[PDB]
RNA sequence: GACCUGGCGGUGCUUCAUAUCCCUCUAGAGGAGCCUGUUCUGUAAUCGAUAAACCCCGAUCAACCUCACCACCUCUUGCUCAGCCUAUAUACCGCCAUCUUCAGCAAACCCUGAUGAAGGCUACAAAGUAAGCGCAAGUACCCACGUAAAGACGUUAGGUCAAGGUGUAGCCCAUGAGGUGGCAAGAAAUGGGCUACAUUUUCUACCCCAGAAAACUACGAUAGCCCUUAUGAAACUUAAGGGUCGAAGGUGGAUUUAGC
RNA sequence: UUUAAGAACGUGUUUAUUU
């Protein structure tokens, strides 16, 4: 599609927690679990509203099972009219 | 809402669309206790009075 | 068709606490301040204490939604340690595995 | 993407055990899946409370229970309107009397909405999940009762009543009701005039010359009341004229030319009613040929939109014309028009789809080269339609014409995969072709490996009602294909089945049995050939026996042979 | 001794499947997960509701396809969709499978307010990994 | 609730108590043993108490060339199906209770003199259909082990013969 | 059991499936090696299972199915080998050949190489072997070498020897770089516990060290920490000859010094002789210290300590 | 007799076919459709991995058969008609901040489930350097005292983060409004300012 | 009477134990105060664990709720096509403890013992071949190390019917359901832990080049008492902080825990 | 050849095509 893209791998996060092994007593004996969350950031640059609307829809639909996404959009704006000159 | 889950699957079993292996189990036991005489008594007219 | 009566009593408590949540909120605001007169704050102390007991949120208990167990419950899944492990040990909880390090 | 030739329609489960093999399964598999959707909707609308909880965001209205019961239990003008939107014929009419009996003023826009509900369904309840011949309209019905109760009647009152009569084959009564309309200084609409054209012809079975004059009167009245015709108005004319195949031919074109005059684009249904009319069971078909060629040039390179309910029936008919004309260059235009844009959606239901691809493919095998006929057989089947026993036959008669009999062992495999494993006519034409002439060893050994599979089908048959029967030609061909191949051992075991089922063996099967015995030099086997034919009293046997006696025969056996006759 | 999700050894006449033959300490080494969603990821939400839906689905399908399931289900979530993938036997007639596919896909769509699709893979007999 | 319901294999495994501490060292009387019963044996898919007829599942899809519609059996006709299901149940059950009169040997509960049939056929096309096997002694012998303790083992003595001078015994 | 006909049908499915997989990915079926198959199977069927023997695999049937011995007797029933009834015709036919070559010698008269291991000898013979059987065969081979073996014998003995890749415990020198001014220096990295340090050692200097932009004696008040910084340079007699500029992050007081000590030593290896670098290695100045904090266990007070035990 | 299953359609497939037509969209692994002798599973002693037929491990995988390179290149060729060209003028980032001095950040979250809502989507961040604004000595000195820790002197950037209102369009308006009242009050001079 | 197998021996010889048996190292427990559990006693007033393998154990947790206890009162087809935390863990599933800081269990065959219970090895080899499970191998964490995890068959009718389910037995105007209020204390003994008895210390600054303190105003309570705040509808009661107070205690008996 | 070193309630643990 003619888009600039850079890829880097942020550090993973591992959340652990422990639970009792038995239904009754036997405190000393426990079981530990973990959920591993792995990341992958795709930094695009110099897009337009329409190009991003297409690329995002294309990859969001083909987002596999067990994979979430956080899309941060950095828009370019111009100074409002009221900001150009002071009224006082 | 356990009412919905339990009422839905109770209706689906009477309709013939869901087979509850657990009710069938306790329905067979409750049928063998009638032949053995261990039947639930009538309310109010119980052993005590 | 809930697990037990202990569960059923908590369902009612969570329902009555959802109806009076706003009424209790508005009255407590009067009590939690040093601005309004003491005479007015004393009347709000009696109005919120005359509301039904089950409307108080501290009387709610986070039980397991499958077994009605009051203790040993994980808040993220709303399950007891015994039911959570039964599903995790059979590979039915996405991403959950045993830890080794 | 494009259609996957190796697959069946998406709607089916992509699994070998669940894939529809035959065309009956294809239709019975979707009717069972549609029956489960109805069993679930029945349960969803009978116990709404279980499915009321909505957790979706954004809200999905199409996934919530429907409420078919009236909620306003009071008797008022707004309580009847709610029973007309739910199409409650019995409740609305029984409640309309109560509202009328009370004396409350009923608006004319509300009483007109009740007639539409009654004039359409004919004072009968719509079809629900769970609770042809003759004239549906009845004299003892509420439609006519309420019509008299009304104190005031506008144009719409009669317009909706005339259309309800024609719909239920009350043509004779509709015309009588139209006379009253003209007596009240009123004017009908386009739709009412459209139904009036159907009643004219259907009322009486008169000659065309009289009907044509009758129809022209309604048209002159349509222009005399400032009423403009629509596409449907012209379609009814053509649909009605179908009965008079020969005479209506020229009048039909005049109707078509008229449609073009008023700038009304003929839809697919318009052209459908024309080809059916011109088409007639005749041998020459000179006129039919010229018509279709002109229509295609007009339709070529166009995209169609739904205008008439019968637009779908165009393609099925056009193909039938090409098949009757045996013109393949025209079928490529009819089918090439079905692929442009989204015109593939007009092909119609399954039964119409199977018929289209049968006449089409049956005309391909007959006319075009075999190398191209096999590319159409890989694309259409099974992705498009499931073939019928006849199509397999016509395809077999094309391989013969092209001397490509090496594919026969493959056409039999596909036949079993399409449900033709136990088709008598099919198995009786595959064997004859393989055994018609001698072929090289490599090709002669393949036909036997296929003749052994055709033989097993005769042994195991699904229908056990009647005793297993082996056609005479079959047994004649299964045995001769073992000899030529080299399976002599199995060739002698079929001999008992000939007399067992009283099936006559051909002389060519007996004449070739000689070499098999001669190569073996086992006089015993040679006598068995003689013994069999003697039972049937075949003349060739007696003359044959002498030659066998000259070539190879034991002295003791020679004497016994003559006495057995 | 440990007991969770372990099939005890026997004389050698007991057949087991791949998933049924591996214990919990293989769930990310030699097995995968039978359900795949985003609830249990860092910063995600609604992991408790996704679990109750899973528990109900495995029971709805066990009693709706009685004696037909060859192995455990595989639930998949891609956005709004919910894909149920099952391995079933070939005893039942295909006519009855198509009925239950349309009955379950529809009933579950109105219950959970999501498009639901069911994918069957028939096997002649229950696959056997080894004999314990 | 619906979430506190297990499967049949879990319900029977616990009720039978086949694997327990009582079963290991003769701590349980065999006079009243609990017997497993399959409750899905005589159940049809689509049959319920209300008597609904689902086309494609409970009844044929098409009838007289036309697809059927949803129908429900009548009270009188549905009651005849419940009573008929019982007869099939009791009959099936009765067969199991019925005990065959096995030919006793030297005594009713003894094993001696009882026949075991012909030996099993050998792999290399060997058969012993002409031979007859008969038990002579069945003894229960024990040996003490360090972990379990008393380890019960069976000692059997049999004889085989063809009736024509060929005979032999083994343990 | 897997017959020869079965394997022959698996060879045909792999060849056909190898042409499909190349049509999917858009490659040339001809020049499609096994390395490209493994890369395409990991994209189409992504599995993150820690065990690589449990991931999807599409290999050649000759590498998946275990090698099996051919049939040893024909239709008549006579075996093909004269040592068949031993049960180890392959192992004993080898011992018979070797012992026959030791008789001929009597009549007419290692660094990289390692003796074949047991598990690798079973594959060659397609026979199951005991440990004591492996030792007996190895004793004959060694006895064969001692004797004046002929050329043909050496080739035989080399079928049961496997080369060894001898690693080199020689430190890797860093490339000397040049700055804008033209001064030569070398950069390295160290790691101690959670501390991580990057050190820049200039070829010529007046013995100045700056840690995070601060002179070393101010950054490390404790004498012990400064002793560590002195150890690399004192060992090679280069005190007051180089200028160091390092940046350490993380860890604690003493872990940052050890991390810097290691980086300075690694970067100081470019301005010294090879013999000195070896001495630094034998003194423990170039080795990363693997001793890191051990984890606490459940049911215990610490990594190794236990709760107080009560007998009664 | 019993109904028998048809042979898998992988045999009818050709090698030089169009795979995207077979797996156009995301779908589970169908061994009767994928013409690969792929195996999966941990092998037993002297055994081989389990075959694809009946394998549950291959059904657990989120495959990428519908996203082969051939399809991707063919999909994007049809998606170039929806795209727009980026201004050639705005080559670097220094030139982007000269004509567009304001940067709006907003995050969208994609998660499985029936509800798409997320409260983290309402947040809006607005960054702008004070060198791009028409400020004088006094205004700039006063503006830095009102925003407090929202201004970074090291970068000379004013950061405004709004998460008060439910919707994201409202917080965008709120942020612009905040930048406006700050700019004008900064210019305004009051009497108390004299007592500095 | 004579044997088989196992167990046991204050039974022999030999080789060993690696934080483990002795000797040998380091810090603790047992003494004081406090926190906390348990046992007894007490109360109208839960239950369960309770040699090793119970004792900050079910509880990653009790002011009401939780809660199953006591008193009083109230309801009867009852949130449930009812219900019961009623009895039975010596009927069970399920999840575990323990030997295990082990390496053996064993189907199917063969042979020996005159065809007995049983047994089955010697490598310069004498009847053993062995699927499978476990160990091992692999995998996780920072490796090849180490730590985790794993750890069969069985042993203690070991623990749990009060996670849930459940066989058998029992209650059905009550052994069920709901409401209000209330008990959860200490003569006494004991387990574990916290803080101290000080100068390698105490306070302040700093976060390692300092100044003061240092025995009846020292060191030393997280205790008591009083006040305030936080949470909550509700706090002498729970927590935090402040004030006041300045106790025992001067390194601890027989004995005893952990650590490469 | 080499200090002393007691005691442990009673039962219960194995078969059968539109038209
Ligand atoms: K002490
Ligand atoms: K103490
Ligand atoms: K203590
Ligand atoms: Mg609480
Ligand atoms: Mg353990
Ligand atoms: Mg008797
Ligand atoms: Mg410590
Ligand atoms: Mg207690
Ligand atoms: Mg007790
Ligand atoms: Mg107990
Ligand atoms: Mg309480
Ligand atoms: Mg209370
Ligand atoms: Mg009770
Ligand atoms: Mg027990
Ligand atoms: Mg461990
Ligand atoms: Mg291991
Ligand atoms: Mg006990
Ligand atoms: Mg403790
Ligand atoms: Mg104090
Ligand atoms: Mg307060
Ligand atoms: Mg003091
Ligand atoms: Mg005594
Ligand atoms: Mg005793």
């Amino acid at each position: 599609l003619g888009i600039s893209i850079k890829v880097h791998e942020p550090p993973r996060k591992i959340e652990r927690f422990t639970l009792l092994q038995s239904v009754h007593i036997y405190k000393k004996h426990r079981v530990q679990y973990e959920m591993r969350t792995l990341y992958r950031c795709l930094e695009l640059e110099h897009l337009t509203g329409s190009t991003a609307d297409v690329y995002l829809e294309y990859i969001q639909r083909n987002l596999p099972e067990g994979v979430a996404m956080e899309v941060t959009k950095t828009q370019l704006e111009q100074l409002p009219e009221h900001i150009k000159e002071p009224i006082w | 809402n356990h009412h919905t889950y339990a009422e839905l699957m109770q209706t689906l079993r009477f309709l013939g669309l869901y087979r509850d292996e657990h009710q069938d189990f306790m329905d067979e036991q409750k049928r063998l206790k009638k032949l053995r005489g261990k039947e639930k008594p009538k309310k109010g007219e119980g052993k005590r009075a | 068709h809930y697990v037990d009566w202990r569960m059923w009593r908590d369902v009612k408590r969570r329902k009555m606490a959802y109806e009076y949540a706003d009424e209790r909120l508005r009255i407590n605001s009067l009590r939690k301040n040093t601005i309004l007169p003491k005479i007015l704050q004393d009347v709000a102390d009696e109005e919120i204490a005359a509301l039904p007991r089950d409307s108080c949120p501290v009387r709610i208990r986070n039980r397991c939604v499958m077994t009605s167990r009051p203790r040993g419950v994980k808040r993220r899944w709303r399950l007891s340690r015994i039911v959570f492990r039964h599903l995790a040990d059979h590979g039915q909880l996405s991403g959950i595995q045993r830890a080794t390090w | 993407v494009n259609r996957d030739t190796t697959a069946v329609p998406y709607v089916f489960q992509d699994d070998p055990y669940l894939m529809p093999a035959s065309s009956l399964e294809s239709r019975s598999f979707l009717l069972a899946k549609k029956s489960g959707e109805n069993v679930a909707k029945f349960i969803i609308n009978s116990y709404p409370k279980y499915f009321q909880k909505d957790i979706a965001e954004p809200h999905i209205p199409c996934l919530m229970p429907e409420y078919f019961e009236p909620q306003i239990k009071d008797i008022s003008e707004a309580a009847l309107k709610e029973r007309i939107e739910l199409r409650k014929v019995k409740a609305s009419v029984d409640m309309f009397d109560q509202l009328l009996q009370a004396g409350t003023t009923v608006s004319l826009e509300t009483t007109n909405s009740l007639l539409d509900l009654l004039c359409y369904y004919g004072d009968q309840e719509p079809s629900t999940d769970y609770h042809q011949f003759g004239v549906t309209w009845r004299a003892k019905n509420n439609a006519e009762r309420i019509f008299s109760l009304m104190p005031e009647k506008n144009e719409h009152s009669y317009c909706t009543m005339i259309r309800g009569m024609v719909k239920h084959r009350a043509y004779e009564q509709a015309l009588n009701l139209y006379t009253e309309l003209l007596n009240n200084r009123l004017h009908a609409d386009v739709y009412t005039f459209n139904a009036l054209i159907e009643a004219t012809v259907c009322a009486i079975n008169e000659k065309f010359e009289e009907k044509w004059s009758k129809i022209l009167e309604l048209l002159r009245h349509m222009v005399a009341q400032k009423v403009k015709p629509n596409l449907q108005t012209f379609n009814t004319i053509l649909k009605c004229l179908r009965r008079f195949h020969v005479f209506a031919r020229s009048p039909a074109l005049q109707v078509l030319r008229e449609m073009k005059a008023i700038g009304i684009e003929p839809s697919l249904a318009t052209y459908h009613h024309i080809i059916r009319l011109f088409d007639q069971p005749g041998d020459p078909l000179k006129r039919s040929s010229f018509i279709i060629y002109d229509i295609m040039n007009e339709l070529m390179g166009k995209r169609f939109s739904p205008k008439d309910p019968d637009d779908d029936k165009f393609f099925q008919s056009a193909m039938s014309i090409c098949s009757s004309l045996r013109d393949l260059e025209l079928a490529y235009q009819v089918h090439g028009l079905l692929k442009t844009g989204d015109n593939w959606k007009f092909i119609g239901p399954d039964q119409h789809r199977n018929f289209y691809y049968s006449k089409f493919f049956d005309l391909i095998c007959l006319m075009e080269q075999i190398d191209v006929t096999l590319k159409w057989y890989e694309d259409l089947i099974p992705s498009a339609y499931f073939p019928h026993s006849q199509t397999m036959i016509h395809l077999l008669q094309a391989l013969d014409v092209a001397n490509r009999l090496e594919v026969i062992p493959k056409i039999w495999k596909d036949s079993k995969e399409y449900g033709h494993t136990f088709r008598s006519d099919l198995r009786e034409e595959i064997l004859m072709l393989m055994a018609r002439d001698k072929h090289p060893p490599e090709l002669q050994v393949a036909f036997a490996d296929c003749a052994a599979d055709i033989k097993s089908a005769y042994e195991s048959q699904p229908i056990r009602q009647t005793a297993q029967d082996w056609p005479a030609t079959s047994l004649n061909c299964i045995a001769i294909l073992f000899l030529r191949a080299g399976r002599t051992q199995e060739a002698w075991k079929m001999l008992g089945l000939f007399r067992k089922h009283n099936k006559i063996p051909r002389s060519e099967l007996l004449n070739e049995l000689m070499d098999s015995a001669k190569v073996s030099n086992s006089p015993s086997q040679a006598i068995e050939v003689v013994e069999l034919a003697s039972a049937f009293s075949l003349p060739i046997c007696e003359g044959l026996t002498q030659r066998v006696m000259s070539d190879f025969a034991i002295n003791q056996e020679q004497k016994e042979a003559l006495s057995n006759l | 001794k440990n007991r969770a999700a372990r099939v005890r050894v026997s004389k050698g006449d007991k057949p087991v499947t791949y998933e049924e033959a591996h214990a919990p300490h293989y769930i990310a080494h030699r097995k995968g997960w039978l359900s795949l969603h985003t609830g249990n990821l860092d910063g995600e939400d609604h992991a408790a509701e996704r679990t109750v839906e899973d528990v109900f689905l495995r029971k709805f399908m066990w009693g709706t396809f009685p004696g037909c399931l060859a192995d455990q289900l595989v639930l998949k979530r891609r956005g709004n969709q919910l894909e149920i993938c099952a391995v079933v036997l070939r005893q039942l007639s295909p006519h009855k499978y198509y009925f239950l596919v349309g009955y379950s896909e529809t009933l579950l769509s109105y219950f959970y307010k999501c498009p639901v699709r069911l994918h069957l893979q028939t096997v002649p007999s229950k696959v056997v990994y080894k004999y314990l | 609730s619906f979430f506190t319901k297990l499967t049949a294999d879990e319900l029977w495994k616990g009720a039978l108590a086949e694997t327990g501490a009582g079963a290991k060292k003769g701590r349980g009387k065999r006079t009243k043993k609990k017997k497993r019963k399959d409750l899905n044996r005589g159940q049809i898919i689509g049959e319920g108490r209300y008597g609904f007829l689902w086309p494609g599942l409970n009844v044929p899809l098409m009838k007289n060339g036309a697809v059927q519609t949803i129908a429900q059996r009548s009270k009188e006709e549905q009651e005849k199906v419940e009573a008929d299901m019982i007869q099939q149940r009791e009959e099936w059950d009765r067969k199991k209770k019925m005990k065959v009169k096995r030919e006793r040997g030297w005594s009713g509960n003894s094993w001696g003199g009882i026949s075991l049939g012909p030996p099993d056929p050998g792999p290399c096309g060997e058969t012993y259909e002409d031979f007859d096997t008969r038990i002579l002694e069945v003894r229960n012998v024990f040996t003490m082990t360090a972990k379990e303790g008393r380890k019960k083992s069976i000692r059997v003595l049999v004889a085989v013969g063809n009736g024509k001078g060929a005979a032999g015994f083994s343990i | 059991t897997y017959t020869e006909d079965f394997i022959k049908k698996q060879i045909e499915e792999f060849n056909i499936g190898k042409r499909h997989l190349a049509n999917m990915m858009g490659e040339d079926p001809e020049t499609f090696t096994q390395e490209d198959i493994d890369r395409a199977i990991a994209y189409l069927f992504p599995s993150g299972l820690f065990e690589k023997r449990a991931r999807p695999v599409m290999k050649h049937p000759e590498q998946i199915f275990p090698r099996q011995r051919a049939i040893q007797w024909g239709e008549d029933g006579r075996p093909f080998h004269y040592l068949f009834y031993t049960g180890k015709q392959s192992y004993y036919s080898l011992m018979h050949d070797v012992y026959g070559m030791l008789l001929n010698l009597e009549k007419h008269q290692v660094i990289g190489s390692r003796w074949l291991i047991k598990e690798e000898l079973e594959e060659m013979l397609v026979e199951k072997l005991s440990d004591l059987d492996y030792m007996q065969f190895i004793r004959l081979l060694e006895k064969l070498l001692t004797s004046q073996c002929g050329a043909a014998e050496e080739e035989f003995v080399q079928r049961f020897r496997r080369s060894v890749t001898l690693e080199s415990k020689k430190q890797l020198i860093e490339p000397v770089q040049y700055d804008e001014q033209g001064m030569a220096f070398s950069k390295s990295e160290g790691k101690r516990k959670t501390a991580k340090a990057e050190a820049i050692v200039y070829k010529h200097g007046s013995g100045r060290i700056k840690v995070n932009g601060i002179d070393y004696q101010l950054y490390f008040p404790i004498t012990q920490d400064r002793e560590q910084l002195m150890f690399p340079f004192h060992f090679v007699d280069r005190l007051g000859k180089h200028d160091v500029t390092c940046t350490v992050s993380g860890g604690g007081r003493s872990a940052q010094a050890g991390a810097i000590r290691l980086a300075m030593a690694k970067a100081l290896c470019s301005f010294v002789t090879e013999d000195e670098v070896e001495w630094m290695r034998q003194a423990g100045l170039l080795t990363t210290d693997p001793r890191v904090r051990e984890r606490k266990k459940p049911g215990q007070e610490g990594a190794r300590r236990k709760f107080t035990w009560k007998k009664r | 007799p019993r109904r028998k299953a048809l042979p898998p359609r992988t045999e009818k497939m050709a090698v030089d076919q169009d795979w995207p037509s077979v797996y156009p969209v995301a779908a589970p692994f169908k061994p009767s459709a994928v013409p690969l002798p792929v195996r999966m599973g941990y092998p037993v002693k002297k055994g081989v991995p389990m075959a694809k037929e009946g394998n549950l491990e291959l059904l657990k995988i989120p495959n990428f058969l519908h996203l082969t390179p051939v399809a991707i290149k063919k999909h994007c060729e049809a998606l170039k008609d929806f795209c727009t060209e980026w201004p050639a003028a705005l080559d670097s980032d220094e030139k982007c901040e000269k004509h567009f001095p304001i940067e709006i950040d907003s995050t969208d979250y994609v998660s499985s489930g029936p509800s798409v809502r997320n409260p983290r989507a309402r947040v809006v961040v607005l960054r702008v350097k004070l060198s791009s604004l028409n400020l004088d000595d006094h205004a700039k000195k006063k503006l830095i005292k009102l925003v407090g820790e929202r201004y970074c002197k090291t970068t000379d950037v004013l950061t405004i983060k709004t998460d008060r209102c439910p919707l994201r369009r409202q917080n965008y308006d709120y942020a612009v409004y905040l930048l406006t009242v700050l700019y004008h009050e900064s210019w305004n001079t009051e009497e108390w300012e004299k007592s500095k």
